[PDB]
């Protein structure tokens, strides 16, 4: 439930093939960005980074939950279907 | 008279198994009629 990894802005590289390395049947890779991850505080400032790298991009607005409406008496209601058989 | 010295409490001694609900039943002509949600379950 906790929501603090969802604070930033990330850039990561598209996928490439990872192999089974013929010894032991580790994963081998050839591509040089697999690892990079980079961080930033708003997605003009990954943009901006993107674009003088001279990097192609797709931006993902961010996904923010929507403000619920709670409440704890609901569950005791005495004629809609909210009322709880258990608690 | 007047007396202290009874204990006037002696019916309970031949109550059964159903004294309770057969009592309920009873009672069952003297009430209001029920008020409704409006319908037949939480569920419905």
């Amino acid at each position: 439930s906790g929501v603090n990894n969802t604070k930033k802005w990330k850039m990561e590289f598209d996928t490439r093939e990872r192999w089974e390395n013929p010894l032991m049947g580790w994963a081998s890779t050839a591509d040089p960005l697999s690892n990079l991850v980079l961080t930033f505080s708003t997605k003009e400032d990954a943009v901006a980074f993107a674009e003088k790298n001279g990097w192609s991009y797709d931006v993902e607005e961010r996904k923010v939950p929507k403000p619920k409406s709670k409440s704890y008496g609901a569950n005791f209601s005495w004629n809609k279907r909210t009322r709880v058989s258990t608690k | 008279p007047f007396d202290n010295t009874t204990y006037k409490n002696l019916q309970h001694h031949d109550y059964s198994t159903y004294t309770f609900l057969d009592l309920n039943l009873d009672l069952s002509k003297f009430r209001m009629p029920q008020p409704s949600s409006g319908r037949e379950s939480p569920r419905h």
